[PDB]
């Protein structure tokens, strides 16, 4: 209930802070001024033409990556348990198959960018 | 598929124990040391019956018993374990460490007079 | 009958879900999963799953994120569209709309089986259970159990994650 | 100067003070002046629905001691 | 690809399928399925090209649309039974889910249009796969579900991909397109008995596996894909396409020839529960198979079709790598039929 | 010996970082099975008294179950006041 | 009285913000061996007031290509997340007190970075595209490094209670128990917060503007207020998380006066970091997070799950 | 039921359909996956949570790491796809027919 | 189709995960426990064409602890009534009904 106020809150002001900054000042808006800048020249191409990713496959790594925090994060809950032996086994494997993911992908040249 | 019975609001009455968390708190120790065995033989009630409506005068036992002992603990000293409890009762989350010197007082009371 | 939060909370999810399934440009297809996503993390919120719900939207932001990316790499065009700009796309965001307002009406107002079962409503409140005990969230302790009694799941997970890296580095090498 | 930061410094640092001051104060004004209640658990919030319930003022804040036991 | 890696995907795929095999919970049948694809989807790309990044495209698309089903049909069981077992499921909804699911990871009619393209677009090898160990796990899924299914569904999938098996494999040039609906009509003769008896379902998998390798290996052998390809086999290895004839032979189902059996006892069993149609336009479906496979065994053994020049270099050349396994799946998929009371132990 | 003794010496002047990273690895690994201490952890584990201990039925045939919390029967804690 | 208590919260996190570019200019001067403002008032302190009211009373510009939805949106969520980012803090009681703090602003801050992305797409101009690529880039090299970092330190809290980290550090900071951690960390934040030797989305020198090269007047303030207030708030959450202040509940005042004098000096570290190093290349930074900080952490999380097993040293709460 | 059944049970719905009708792009396609993947994690959440089953709070976790694993493979051969064309266009896989 | 490798070695690779009365973290009970256990034993050892018929009440009653549709009817009807009666002022709810009640601990 209250952090639903909270965030009401943030949005309101921010939106306000827009509107007051859309519509306190004069306002002279022409062709010239509300064109595409790149730096004293028309653009040649469209920004909307496609960019090429040369990160591409660290980028898909990262995703499986992350879902490694997911399986770690109830870590501090598990350290309770009375089986400690079976949890840190557990715990330890789990991060050993993360670092060995990491060393093939180093290994076989993954971490480098396209060229 | 049959009709549930419920005891009378008039055999669900019993003298309530209308202190707070706080003084609650402050007492456990010694009200589990105490009243130990009215309060034991309601949850074996509890968990044998597996029905509320089974073990209402053992819990009623229990009120009694947990209204004596704070007679008692009002008729010998009352001022110590106001202390005890007030110096809880300031903690949002009800610490025992942050009062010793007003634990240790109303230990000593209840230890000489009872 | 209490507010109806997480009634709305339903309805916005399956609102963004119409967003991004009438398949606009990938960039806001991936808004409204983001939308959908937070809302959902809210909605588990509303009966008790704090850390399900926060750990979905955490993953769904990367995810989106990633996709956003590929989307600027591979999956743009001169004129992106939005769901105002085709009627195709326009079209499916109407009907999407209209048969969640028409679910929603036929389920309140009287009681019907759609596809499954009926129900009449009510509000989320009554199927509580009013449970008062323990130092302890279940949720977490469940999550904790996968350390103790979740070993085989611990094991496939490794596996498989350590496989599908394999896997992505196989499927990209190209020659 | 090098002294002339410090002005900056001070009004950035009277700035950042207000918040936690601001939350201690309208906790211990809302909650009877004792440091407002911390429910983490269902224990905790059983604890203070029961010292709602008993307060008879609607309040979990206010608390019965031994005189409420006649 | 790295041998060590090839080893290690298809130790994968082979244990995500085992994982299928012998789970008890839901979950762990899901995540048996999951590591199956995610093993899978390399080894289709093992030859890298358009059409093979075409075919594992598609692939990928078909089986995750299924998996998604399937754990919805899973999430709904749980939710109208506090179930995870898979014993029998309790709603009809998520049942009707579970069955499309499992028909469309096995290819069945009408979500057969992925396996002649799929299979079209990898190699031998990888087709050999696909279309033998790919089969095992949904289909012990269904055993294990049969006496929850909806005998009118499963029987009308059944039934179409018979049909629709018979009148693509009749319109095929390419080799693996024609066994990839040979395929379709195989599983939904094996469908067709599944909610009588699982026991015939088991004897027509294994009869059917002992088939598609036998002719997958007789096709890698002579390494060709095409019927004109495979036309060539005779100026230079005529005892690969006589026996490739007996097995085509065989898996029209001609007695006495061991694809003779499992449709002989799945007509009889049907007959024992009173289903005596369905068996009657089943085999007179199946005829149009057998034509697929006599005008294959026309173009390739019984007669003599024109041949080129450079074979006799070839003629100088024998084969370098042997495959071990063929001789005896030669004899099993052509002479079997004496031993057919040994199907009890199947059960 | 000498190979491995060049091979570290190698790893230290080139790569540090990963060198502190398997060290620190092997350590965690290894150590927690030659502590005496790890036994306390379960222990310490095992006497959180997450729920209520619900009491058994006497019929005359428990002489190592207490009647009261106070009596010397049931586990004790002392070891965990001096630790 | 709970709104007043957001406005008591909200409001001077501003104008400690305002106030934070006031002692930027004045320090990085002193370094540079010159002053800073000291001319719009008394030592510069009017300064931040005449810059807030020259960018509101300036015309804000729609570019023609943009795509205005998105455009304006973005700014929103940025200040918007900037001010939501504070609501946990304990300082020492928090406005909202959550049983999951630390991976709730972990979820949040993640959230902050499609405001960057949105307004370098929606500009529709080559430069915001570079830098909304480079703040992909960016993202996917700290994000995994810095929760598990997260999850090696809190590994000795028990809990993710954000007011737990007081009583962890009643005796000793944590920082004495884990500084190789806190090393990781202090650098996982400055890259988080696109602050020097890692500011490539903006990319002054290289990309004139990066991703707000596009905005003018208001709504460029309010990107400015949001990277600042993130600034403050990964100071602050790194004080709490690394130098524990001893609090006392009948005295809060003290507990507040440490804490602001601990985050000012993480602010003013920053501040030298920025007046002292080079700007890194945006692919450096990820071989930097993924050849050299994520082999550490993985080890020191390793080490840290084992740490407390074997001395018997388990925190409580489960 | 709950109403909030019915709401994500036909967010599954509308996932689904999302992805049997194709458009030109293959990406919105992927995201019509996760949706639905998101879709079966809040539903499997909610009636874990009502039915208070304590060991089943771990299985959202699996089904989002194994969502993890197919947004990957997806991912993947989308690269490669448009390595391929230049685009990530359904209509360029056309060369293999039935 | 389904070789019980874990009834075989004895091994239990995810039989602990199936039921919900099956030894959960802290016997924290199931909301439905008794019921699955009580339907759970009458249906042991007896096959499943059997179970569907022989225990049909404790499946009922199992069903009913987990989804709660009757109760939901029986409530419903009861406030349907409640507010007929109130519309006409034939009936009045009781001051503790109201928020007027006496609260106790
Ligand atoms: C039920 C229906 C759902 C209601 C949708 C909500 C309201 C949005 C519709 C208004 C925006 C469109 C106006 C417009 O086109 O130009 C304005 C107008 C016309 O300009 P123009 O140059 O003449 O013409 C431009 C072209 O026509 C076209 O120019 P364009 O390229 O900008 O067109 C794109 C635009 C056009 O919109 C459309 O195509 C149709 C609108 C349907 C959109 C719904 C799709 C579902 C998306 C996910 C679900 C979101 C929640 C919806 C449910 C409501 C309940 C909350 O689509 C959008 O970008 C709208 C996206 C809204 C999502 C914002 C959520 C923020 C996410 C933050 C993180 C989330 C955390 C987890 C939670 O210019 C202005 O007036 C200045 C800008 C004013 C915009 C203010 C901010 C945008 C609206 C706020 C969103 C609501 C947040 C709560
Ligand atoms: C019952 C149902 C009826 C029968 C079932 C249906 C039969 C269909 C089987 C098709 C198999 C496909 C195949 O292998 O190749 C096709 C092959 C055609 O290929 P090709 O033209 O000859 O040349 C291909 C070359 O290999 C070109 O490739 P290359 O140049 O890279 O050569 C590498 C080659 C040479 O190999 C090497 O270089 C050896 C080096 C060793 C590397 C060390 C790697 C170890 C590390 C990985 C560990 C992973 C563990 C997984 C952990 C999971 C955790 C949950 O390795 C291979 O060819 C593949 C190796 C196959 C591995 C088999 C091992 C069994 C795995 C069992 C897993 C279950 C674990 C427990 C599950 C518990 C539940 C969870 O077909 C045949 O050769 C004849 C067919 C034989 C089928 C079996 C006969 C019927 C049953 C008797
Ligand atoms: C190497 O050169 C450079 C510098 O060195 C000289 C810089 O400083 C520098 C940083 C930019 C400076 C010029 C600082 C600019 C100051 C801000 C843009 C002003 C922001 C102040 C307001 C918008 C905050 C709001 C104002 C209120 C008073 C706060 C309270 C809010 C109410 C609701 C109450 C850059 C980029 C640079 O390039
Ligand atoms: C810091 C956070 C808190 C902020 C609190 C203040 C928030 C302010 C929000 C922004 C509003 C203030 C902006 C400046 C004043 C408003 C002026 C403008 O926005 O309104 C005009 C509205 O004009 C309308 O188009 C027509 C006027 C008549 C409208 C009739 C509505 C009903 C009136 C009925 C008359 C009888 C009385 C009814 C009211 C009681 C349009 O202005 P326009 O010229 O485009 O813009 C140029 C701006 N300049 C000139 C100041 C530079
Ligand atoms: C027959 C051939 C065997 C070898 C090949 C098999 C291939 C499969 C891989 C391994 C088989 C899985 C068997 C292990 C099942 C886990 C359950 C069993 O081991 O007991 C556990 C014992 O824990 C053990 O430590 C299991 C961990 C050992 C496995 C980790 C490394 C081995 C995996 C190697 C293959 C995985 C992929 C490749 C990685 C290199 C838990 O017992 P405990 O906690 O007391 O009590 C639980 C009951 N509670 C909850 C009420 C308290
Ligand atoms: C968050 C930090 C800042 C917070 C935002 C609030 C800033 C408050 C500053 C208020 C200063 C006063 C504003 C004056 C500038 C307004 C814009 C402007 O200059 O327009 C001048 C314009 C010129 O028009 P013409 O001469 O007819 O045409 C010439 C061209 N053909 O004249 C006007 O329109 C004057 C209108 C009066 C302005 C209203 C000011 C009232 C104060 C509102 C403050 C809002 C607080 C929130
Ligand atoms: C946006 C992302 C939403 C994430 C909000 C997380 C807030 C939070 O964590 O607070 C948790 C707090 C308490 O949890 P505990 O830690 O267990 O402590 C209390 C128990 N004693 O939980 C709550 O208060 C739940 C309140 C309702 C959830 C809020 C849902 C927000 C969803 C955002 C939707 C946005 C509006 C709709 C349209 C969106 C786009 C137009
Ligand atoms: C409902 C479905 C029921 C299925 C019944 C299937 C019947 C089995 C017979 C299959 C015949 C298939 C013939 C065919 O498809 O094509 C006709 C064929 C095409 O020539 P191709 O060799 O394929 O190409 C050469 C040029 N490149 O043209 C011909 O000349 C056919 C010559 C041989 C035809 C033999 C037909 C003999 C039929 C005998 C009567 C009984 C047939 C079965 C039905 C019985 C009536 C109920
Ligand atoms: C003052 C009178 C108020 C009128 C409001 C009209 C708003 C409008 O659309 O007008 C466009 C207006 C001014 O443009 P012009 O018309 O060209 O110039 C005006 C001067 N003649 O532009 C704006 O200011 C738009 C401001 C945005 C409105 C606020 C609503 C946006 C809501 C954002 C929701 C997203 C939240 C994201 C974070 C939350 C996630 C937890
Ligand atoms: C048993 C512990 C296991 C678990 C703990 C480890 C957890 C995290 C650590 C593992 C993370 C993965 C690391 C993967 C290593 C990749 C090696 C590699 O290929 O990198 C080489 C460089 O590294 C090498 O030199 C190859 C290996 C060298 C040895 C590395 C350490 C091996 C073990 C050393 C210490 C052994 C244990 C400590 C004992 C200390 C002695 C008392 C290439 O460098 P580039 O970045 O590409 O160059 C670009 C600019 N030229």
């Amino acid at each position: 209930m209250n952090i639903m106020l909270t965030l009401l809150t943030n949005v309101t002001l921010a939106s306000l802070l827009v509107l007051i900054a859309f519509w306190l000042p004069q306002l002279n808006a022409y062709s010239e001024k509300t064109s595409p800048y790149e730096c004293g020249f028309d653009p040649m191409g469209s920004a909307r033409l496609p960019f090429s990713m040369k990160f591409f496959l660290v980028a898909i790594t990262f995703l499986l990556f992350d879902l490694e925090i997911a399986l770690l994060l109830p870590l501090p809950w598990a350290s309770q348990t009375n089986n400690l032996k079976t949890m840190l086994t557990m715990a330890l494997f789990l991060l050993i198959l993360l670092a060995a993911s990491l060393a093939y992908e180093w290994t076989q040249k993954g971490l480098e960018w396209a060229e | 598929p049959g009709i549930v019975e419920l005891p009378t609001l008039e055999d669900l009455k019993v003298q309530e124990v209308k202190v707070s968390s706080s003084v609650l708190k402050a007492a456990a120790h010694h009200y589990g040391a105490q009243c130990d065995k009215p309060n034991k033989e309601f949850m074996l009630c509890r968990w044998e019956e597996k029905d509320p409506r089974r073990c209402l005068e053992e819990g009623k036992l229990v009120n009694q018993c947990a209204l004596d002992f704070f007679r008692q603990i009002k008729r010998h000293c009352a001022e110590p374990f106001t202390e005890y409890w007030t110096c809880i009762d300031y903690s949002g989350l009800q610490l025992f460490r942050h009062c010793r010197k007003q634990q240790a007082k109303f230990d000593e009371c209840v230890l000489d007079k009872l | 009958m209490t507010m109806y939060i997480a009634f709305i909370l339903s309805t916005i999810f399956v609102i963004g879900f119409v967003g991004f399934s009438s398949k606009p440009s990938p960039i806001y297809g991936g808004l409204g999963l983001i939308v959908s996503g937070g809302v959902g993390c809210g909605i588990v919120l509303n009966f008790g799953g704090s850390f399900l719900g926060l750990m979905v939207f955490l993953i769904y932001l990367g995810g989106m994120l990633v996709v956003f990316g590929y989307t600027t790499a591979m999956a743009t065009e001169m004129y992106p569209e939005v769901w105002v700009s085709n009627k195709t796309v326009f079209g499916a965001f109407v009907s999407g709309l209209m048969m969640e307002f028409c679910m929603v009406y036929y389920a309140l107002k009287e009681e019907e089986v759609e596809i499954i079962f009926k129900f009449n409503g009510l509000g989320d409140w009554v199927i509580y259970d009013t449970g008062d005990s323990g130092f302890f969230s279940e949720e977490a302790m469940g999550i904790a159990a996968l350390y103790s009694y979740g070993t085989w799941l611990v094991i496939v997970t490794g596996w498989s994650l350590l496989i599908g890296v394999v896997v992505i580095m196989e499927i990209t090498r190209g020659n | 100067m090098w002294f002339e930061i410090l002005p900056g410094i001070a009004v950035m640092a009277a700035c950042l003070f207000i918040p936690g001051m601001a939350t201690a104060h309208i906790h211990k004004f809302t909650n009877g002046g004792k440091e407002k209640r911390v429910a983490h658990f269902s224990y905790q919030w059983n604890l203070m629905e029961r010292d709602r319930r008993i307060s008879g003022v609607n309040r979990y804040h206010v608390t019965k001691g031994l005189e409420n036991i006649d | 690809m790295n041998p060590i890696i090839y080893t290690t995907l298809i130790m994968t795929v082979m244990s995500g399928t085992m994982l299928v095999m012998i789970s008890s919970h839901w979950l762990l049948i899901w995540i048996g399925f999951e590591m199956n694809l995610l093993a899978m989807i390399p080894v289709l790309m093992k030859n890298f090209n358009p059409r093979a990044t075409e075919a594992a495209t598609k692939y990928f698309l078909t089986q995750a649309t299924a998996s998604m089903m399937l754990m919805m049909a899973i999430i709904i069981n749980l939710l109208y039974s506090g179930q995870w077992t898979i014993t029998k499921m309790f709603n009809p909804v998520a049942m009707t889910m579970m069955t499309m699911a499992l028909a469309m990871k096995l290819g069945l009619s009408p979500f057969h249009f992925w396996v002649p393209e799929v299979t079209q677009g990898i190699s031998l090898q990888a087709g050999l796969l696909l279309l033998t160990w790919q089969k095992l796990a949904p289909l012990s899924v269904l055993c294990q579900i049969s006496q929850s299914i909806n005998p009118n569904l499963m029987l009308t999938m059944a039934m179409l991909s018979i049909l629709i098996g018979g009148w693509g494999g009749l319109n095929q040039t390419q080799l693996r397109k024609i066994m990839a609906y040979s395929s379709i009509a195989h599983m939904g003769w094996m469908t067709a008995v599944l909610p009588y008896n699982t026991t015939m379902t088991i004897l027509n998998l294994l009869i059917y596996i002992t088939m598609t390798l036998a002719m997958f290996m007789l096709l890698i052998h002579s390494s060709a894909t095409t019927t004109l390809s495979l036309s060539h086999t005779w100026n230079k290895m005529p005892v690969i396409t006589s026996l490739m004839m007996v097995t085509l032979l065989s898996m029209g189902g001609l007695p006495p020839l061991s694809g003779f059996m499992p449709k002989w006892m799945i007509i009889q069993e049907m007959t024992k529960n009173e289903s005596i149609i369905m068996p009657t336009l089943m085999a007179m479906t199946a005829l149009l198979n057998l034509y697929f496979y006599m005008r294959l065994a026309y173009s390739s053994s019984l007669t003599m079709f024109p041949s080129t020049n450079n074979m006799k270099m070839k003629w100088q050349f024998e084969h370098t790598k042997q495959m071990k396994l063929l001789p005896t799946m030669i004899v099993l998929s052509t002479l079997v039929l004496p031993m057919t009371p040994a199907l009890s132990s199947l059960n | 010996a000498g190979r491995i003794a060049s091979f570290l010496k190698n790893a230290w002047a080139k790569e540090p970082v990963l060198v502190a990273s398997f060290a620190i690895g092997g350590l965690a690994i290894i150590l927690p099975s030659l502590s005496p201490y790890t036994n306390y952890a379960i222990r310490i584990n095992r006497a959180t008294p997450y729920n209520y201990p619900v009491p058994l039925r006497d019929d005359g045939n428990m002489p190592d179950v207490p009647s009261h919390p106070q009596d010397p029967q049931g586990p004790s804690l002392e070891w965990l006041k001096n630790l | 009285m709970f709104m007043i208590n957001i406005l008591s919260l909200i409001i001077p996190i501003l104008l400690a913000v305002a106030f934070l570019t006031l002692v930027e200019r004045k320090v990085l001067g002193y370094m540079q061996l010159r002053k800073g403002p000291n001319v719009v008032g008394p030592y510069g302190l009017l300064q931040p007031i005449a810059d807030a009211l020259k960018l509101f009373t300036k015309e804000p510009l729609r570019p023609a290509t943009s795509s205005i939805s998105m455009f304006i949106i973005a700014p929103i969520l940025a200040l918007s997340l900037a001010l939501t980012m504070w609501v946990p803090l304990p300082m020492p009681y928090p406005l909202i007190n959550m049983n999951l703090g630390v991976l709730f602003m972990l979820a949040m801050s993640s959230l902050a970075v499609y405001s960057i992305l949105w307004s370098g797409w929606a500009s529709n101009s080559k430069y915001a595209l570079i830098g909304a690529l480079r703040a992909v880039a960016q993202t996917i090299s700290y994000e995994v490094t810095l929760a598990i970092i997260l999850l090696s330190v809190l590994l000795m809290n028990g809990s993710y209670t954000l007011s737990t980290l007081i009583t962890t550090q009643e005796h000793i900071w944590m920082i004495f128990t884990s500084w190789p951690l806190a090393m990781m960390w202090f650098i996982s934040t400055l890259a988080e917060t696109n602050r020097a030797p890692f500011d490539l989305t903006e990319g002054e020198s290289e990309l004139v503007s990066g991703f707000n090269v596009e905005y003018a007047a208001g709504p460029f303030a309010m990107f400015f207020m949001a990277e600042y207030a993130n600034i403050i708030m990964m100071n602050a959450f790194t004080a709490i998380l690394f130098l524990g202040a001893s609090h006392d509940p009948h005295t809060p005042e003290l507990y507040t006066i440490n804490f602001v004098l601990k985050t000012l000096a993480l602010t003013i570290t920053f501040l030298w970091i920025r007046a002292s190093y080079p700007r890194f290349r945006y692919d450096q930074l990820m071989h930097l997070l993924w050849k050299s900080f994520l082999p550490l952490t993985l080890a020191l999380c390793m080490w840290h799950i084992s740490l407390p097993i074997m001395t018997a040293s388990i925190p409580p709460q489960s | 039921m709950p109403l909030v059944y019915m709401n994500i049970i036909m967010a599954f719905a509308i996932a689904l359909a999302g992805l049997l009708m194709y458009r030109s792009h293959l990406m919105s396609s992927l995201l019509c996956l996760e949706g639905m993947m998101l879709s079966l994690f809040i539903m499997s959440t909610l009636i874990i949570l009502n039915t208070h089953f304590t060991l089943a709070n771990m299985m959202p976790i699996i089904l989002l790491v194994f969502a993890a694993c197919e947004a990957a493979l997806g991912l993947s051969l989308l690269v490669m796809v448009s390595n391929t064309y230049g685009t990530d266009y359904v209509q360029n896989l056309n060369l293999l027919q039935c | 189709p389904f070789f019980d490798v874990q009834k075989r070695l004895g091994l239990d690779l995810d039989r602990w995960m199936t039921i919900q009365s099956a030894e959960q973290p802290h016997k924290i009970p199931g909301r439905c426990h008794a019921f699955e256990k009580e339907w759970i034993e009458c249906a042991h050892g007896i096959g499943g064409i059997r179970a569907e018929k022989e225990c049909k009440i404790e499946f009922d009653d199992f069903v009913e602890c987990l989804l709660r549709q009757k109760t939901m009817k029986r409530l419903s009807a009861i406030k349907r009534q409640r507010d007929k009666l109130i519309k006409e002022g034939k009936y009045t709810p009781p001051p503790h009904h109201l928020g007027k009640e006496d609260p106790r601990p």
